[PDB]
């Protein structure tokens, strides 16, 4: 909002000059070697950047970057008129950074094709750019309104040749403007209309309609006799049927041909009269036919007229609808500035799966006097903001719950914002064919789609709602191999303010934990003289789950490393005092304790026995001791403990579970490792009912073939 | 009237200054915008 | 599994309903070559005697299916496989490159959904002079 | 005007500079 | 005209050389006649 606010103030100070020094505007480029050691008004800066592992990127705070893309000049008259109002942005661009430390980008997309990010890191590292702020779907987002598209492509003999690939491609272009919101079908017409899919309606414009509607005008041919007067009677008749789901605003038809001589005036006085369907005409192909009644429907109708002569301007004219669709939020005031999010995407500066709030921004020149109406009808640009996934887990803690119970959120598409099965991945659109753009949309019923109850969960969260509902589901194991039919307890409720649901799910197992006492000083000695490196040897290998507890405690990916840390830590410092998570780590040293006594005084009093190869045990608390000393090789199971696809299937179950091993696989197989079962611990502290860990045994596997 | 530019879209001198991009079959590639004279033209009465 | 290594008593033992079998979409996995299909089987009738017949390739094997009472196994002895040729047909349950559900049909039933409700389509203020095609 | 080195075709004469080749580059 | 009016339309363009319109026709007849790129037509032709 703020940056908004000052935006718009800047520009409406600015003054357009003309004339420039050669060295007037100083800016970053964010694409110049860092080494050139050598224009028409520009200076450029060398910056300095050291690191930050919140963005893994080299950042400087000293001032934004500039991202222009290779098509558009650097020294235009334009962008060098907007590199000085927008020179202002830097100071809010650090004053917001000042009052919140955890902003990851505030980048300003301008309607001229630059882009203003305030940590200036170089752009990305075959390596031709085709990055451009004007198409990014949050751009898109803020800068009109969800849409009810229907292309209109023109087959003909005329659109024979290179006009009918051009066709094809800027088809397929001005698809990958479509977001979620917005519903699109594509139609041909040589004499008679018909739909070039399946589809016969309107679809929403997914990750999958899209694909099929792009095949579909790929395969595409042309011939007849063109005849308008019944594609735009078809056209009109499929923009009236309401028997389907739509967005149900911004009407908008696309005519995709090349001349003709008919501009169809009944048409139009039958089916839009009052102009409530806008019409966009599309010149493609170099030719010499009449372009005169394209114009004439494109004036009438409201709308505008492009012109696409070669591949190199595909982009930039399917791009530009949205400008004339921005014009009625604009004159809609301080009205059509809401803070709207977008779907979870992959960042662009590899950032991985983040959330972008999107705000338009106004020309307000000559608006607090009035005399310029002009050109006050178009948005300057759109501001964002992005939020990483990680910081919403952070809000939500899931170390008090068993591993089985977790976090969702779900947008009104409903479409995931947090679960434990969404990875930073690109969806999937069919087979891939033989010989990171793309938003990653996951809906919620794809983890385990019941029809019972997971729908009608669903449907209520999506309607914005609060309950409570416990059923004997279905659960898949994390090694997606295994099916339990356990009890869960899904609890649902509205982040008010937005339009994002946030629900718990919850088996009854789960409804007490245990928390650890602050105990003393004396007990966090003995407690750490048990997971040394050296004195893993008696008690058996000793793992830790790499969960943060202290703020100079890192994590690795290794676990011996995890191991000396965490053990220099608690030696160095008291766990709680120092700015730490005194829960975690006191229950961690919690379990230590009690697995590092159970080890001992009962595992140590058999060394051998015929039918075992290794007694292992695994406690919520992120503590794992295998007792056979080369056993702990073997051990492949993932040292986080609620990541473990054995300890969450015998949670489910109230008896001994048996875990088939891997085959034909380059690990060890089950001749020198064993037959994992596990056992379920099971404790009734008053008359509540706990299960804080899981043991287990790997059998020999020679010893059950001969008592077999 | 025989000067192009290495991009036809920027009809004018003072456009013709950046990057532009080609696309060719298979590939995507960026170079040069350069205002040139065609190599045969009529300026005088000896290039005439 | 044993489904490659017997097909024809796995296929009878889902016939006879030993073991469910639903399958889910994967649609965040990476193909060779993506959607990829992933099938899951378990309990669903928690009874002990499952006797029957095979009746396979006019060679009957009579088969006895026993579970262990505390642990989660099923003790199954059939009479033979070499001997009494079948088809094999092979009962793959790891996951498959395919494509996900036809969309035609999907967007058929489309699933419930809510858009936004605000939405600024039309002005009488807004100027229409802008044509494009006046303006080059 | 095609660049050089694009696939060019002789007939087209919309080669920047020269013609379209022998081996049919620019 | 009637041999090949119609099936220049080829993937990359449609050429100079035309024989849709009679203007067309008239230059692309001229030049055959005066010899130059009289093989390059015939090749347009043969595709076709
Ligand atoms: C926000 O809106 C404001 C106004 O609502 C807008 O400011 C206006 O910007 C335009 C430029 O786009 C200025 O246009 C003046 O008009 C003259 C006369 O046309 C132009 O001089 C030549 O114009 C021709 C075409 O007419 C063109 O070749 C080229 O622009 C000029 N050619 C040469 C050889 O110089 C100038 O562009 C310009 N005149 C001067 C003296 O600069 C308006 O004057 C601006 N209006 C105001 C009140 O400042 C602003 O750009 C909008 N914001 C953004 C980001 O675009
Ligand atoms: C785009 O470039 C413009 C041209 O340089 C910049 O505008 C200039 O900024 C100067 C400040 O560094 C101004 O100098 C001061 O202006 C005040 C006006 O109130 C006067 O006292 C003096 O001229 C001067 N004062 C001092 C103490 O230096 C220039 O007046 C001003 N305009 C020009 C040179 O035409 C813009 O800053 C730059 N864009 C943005 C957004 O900053
Ligand atoms: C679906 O849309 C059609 C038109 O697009 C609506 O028109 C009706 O269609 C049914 C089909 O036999 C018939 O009742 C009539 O032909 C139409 N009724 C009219 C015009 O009043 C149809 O109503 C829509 N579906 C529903 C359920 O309303
Ligand atoms: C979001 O805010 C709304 C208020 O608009 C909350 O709804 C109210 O909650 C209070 C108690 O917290 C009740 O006394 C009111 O009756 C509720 N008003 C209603 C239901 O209209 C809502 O609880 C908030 N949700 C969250 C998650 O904070
Ligand atoms: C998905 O798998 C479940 C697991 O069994 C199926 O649930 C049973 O399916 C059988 C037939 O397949 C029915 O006779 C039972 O009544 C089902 N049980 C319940 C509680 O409904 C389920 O049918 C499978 N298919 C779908 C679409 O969910
Ligand atoms: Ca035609
Ligand atoms: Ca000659």
């Amino acid at each position: 909002v703020r940056l908004a606010l000052e935006a718009e103030k800047v520009q409406a100070a600015h003054q357009w000059r003309e004339d420039f020094a050669s060295n007037e505007v100083v800016y970053y480029n964010a694409k110049d070697d860092l080494d050139p050691e050598k224009e028409p008004g520009s200076q450029r800066i060398k910056p300095v950047f050291i690191e930050d592992a919140n963005f893994g990127r080299q950042i400087s705070y000293q001032h934004a970057a500039v991202h222009i893309p290779t098509d558009i000049y650097e020294g235009s008259t334009i962008v060098l008129n907007e590199l000085n109002w927008t020179s202002a942005l830097d100071e809010v661009f650090k004053k917001n950074r000042e009052e919140d430390p955890s902003l990851l980008w505030q980048v300003f997309g301008s309607a001229t094709g630059l882009a203003r990010y305030y940590p200036a890191s170089p752009w990305v590292d075959n390596k031709i750019d085709l990055y451009d702020v004007r198409r990014r779907p949050w751009y898109i987002q803020g800068a009109a309104s969800p849409k009810d598209m229907l292309i209109l492509v023109d087959v003909s003999g005329s659109v024979s040749g290179l006009t009918l690939k051009l066709i094809r491609t800027s088809v397929s272009e001005m698809l990958e403007t479509l977001s979620d919101d917005d519903f699109v079908n594509v139609a041909s017409f040589n004499s008679n209309a018909q739909d070039v899919s399946c589809f016969q309606h309107l679809v929403q414009a997914n990750v999958r309609n899209k694909k099929v509607l792009k095949d579909a005008v790929n395969n595409i041919t042309a011939k007849g006799i063109t005849d308008y007067k019944k594609g735009f009677s078809f056209a009109f008749e499929q923009l009236l049927n309401y028997n389907v789901s739509r967005a149900n605003c911004n009407k908008i038809i696309m005519l995709f041909t090349d001349g003709g001589e008919e501009r169809a005036q009944e048409i139009f006085n039958k089916y839009n009269k009052d102009k409530k369907v806008r019409v966009f005409t599309f010149s493609v192909g170099q030719h010499n036919y009449d372009r005169g009644p394209i114009q004439w429907m494109a004036c009438e109708n409201k709308g505008y007229y492009y012109e696409i002569p070669s591949i190199g301007a595909i982009r930039i004219n399917t791009q530009e609808y949205l400008d004339v669709l921005g014009r009625p939020m604009v004159l809609a005031g301080d009205k059509a500035k809401q803070v709207q999010w977008t779907n979870v995407y992959l960042d662009a500066l590899e950032l991985g799966l983040v959330i972008t709030g999107t705000l338009p921004v106004f020309n307000i020149t000559g608006q607090f006097e009035n005399k310029t109406n002009l050109k006050n009808q178009l948005i300057l640009g759109v501001m964002g903001v992005d939020v990483s996934l990680e910081d919403i887990k952070r809000l939500t803690p899931r170390f008090t719950l068993c591993p089985n119970g977790y976090y969702f959120a779900i947008d009104p598409n409903g479409y995931v914002l947090l679960h434990p099965n969404l990875q930073p991945k690109p969806i999937g659109v069919g087979i891939p064919t033989i010989n990171s753009q793309e938003p990653v949309t996951l809906d919620f019923l794809d983890a385990e789609l019941e029809n019972d109850i997971k729908v009608e969960i669903r449907n209520k969260m999506i309607d914005g709602e609060s309950g409570e509902k416990t059923f004997r589901t279905l659960v898949k194991s994390q090694d997606e191999r295994y099916i339990d039919k356990g009890n869960r307890t899904y609890t649902w409720t509205p982040v008010n303010g937005t339009d994002y649901s946030l629900a718990l799910v919850l088996p009854t197992y789960s409804f007490y934990y245990i928390k650890a006492k602050l105990e003393e000083t004396i007990t966090q000695a003995r407690y750490s003289e048990t997971l040394k490196p050296d004195n893993f040897e008696e008690s058996g290998y000793t793992f830790i789950a790499p969960r943060d507890y202290c703020n100079d405690l890192k994590i690795s990916d290794n676990n011996t490393e995890f191991l000396l840390n965490f053990n220099e830590f608690i030696d160095r410092k008291t766990p709680n005092n120092p700015s730490c998570n005194a829960d975690l780590i006191n229950r961690v040293l919690l379990d230590a304790g009690f697995t590092n006594e159970l080890v001992q005084n009962y595992w140590s009093k058999q060394k051998n026995i015929k039918g075992v190869k290794a007694r292992f045990v695994v406690t919520d608390g992120g503590i794992t001791r295998v007792y056979p000393k080369e056993a702990g090789e073997n051990w492949q199971e993932n040292p986080e403990t609620y990541e473990d696809s054995f300890y969450k299937r015998s949670l489910d179950n109230d008896n001994y579970v048996f875990t088939a091993p891997y085959f034909n696989k380059s690990g060890p197989g089950a001749y020198e490792s064993g037959i994992m079962v596990s056992k379920a611990v099971e404790i009734y502290i008053q008359g509540k009912l706990l299960k804080p860990a899981v043991v287990g045994i790997k059998i020999d596997v020679n010893s059950w073939i001969e008592n077999f | 009237k025989f000067f192009h530019c290495t991009d036809e879209s920027k009809e004018f001198e003072k456009d013709c200054r950046g990057k532009y991009l080609l696309y060719e079959k298979n590939e995507v590639k960026a170079r040069d915008r350069e205002w040139k004279k065609y190599e045969f033209h009529y300026d005088n009465v000896l290039w005439a | 599994f044993f489904g490659e290594i017997d097909p024809s008593l796995m296929r009878h033992l889902v016939n006879i309903s030993v073991y469910a079998f639903n399958k889910s979409y994967d649609y965040q996995s990476v193909c060779e070559p993506c959607i990829t299909e992933q099938t899951q089987y378990f309990f669903d009738n928690d009874s002990k005697s499952f006797s029957g017949v095979l009746d396979c390739g006019n060679c009957s094997r009579i088969f006895h299916g026993e579970k262990l009472m505390n642990t989660n196994l099923i003790f199954i002895m059939v009479e033979s496989k070499g001997t009494c040729p079948c088809d094999t047909r092979l009962l793959i349950q790891a996951e498959q490159t395919s494509d996900g559900p036809n969309p035609c049909d999907m967007v058929k039933q489309p699933r419930y959904r809510k858009g936004p409700d605000v939405c600024f389509d039309n002005n009488v203020l807004e100027d229409y002079t802008d044509c494009g095609g006046v303006s080059g | 005007c095609k660049g050089k080195g694009a696939p060019c075709r002789k007939t087209m004469y919309d080669c920047c500079s020269g013609s379209c080749g022998r081996r049919g580059k620019c | 005209m009637q041999l090949f009016g119609g099936q220049f339309n080829f993937d990359e363009g449609t050429p100079p050389t035309n024989f849709d319109t009679f203007p067309a026709a008239i230059m692309t007849v001229f030049q055959i006649l005066t010899g130059e790129d009289w093989n390059e037509v015939m090749y347009d032709g043969i595709k076709s």
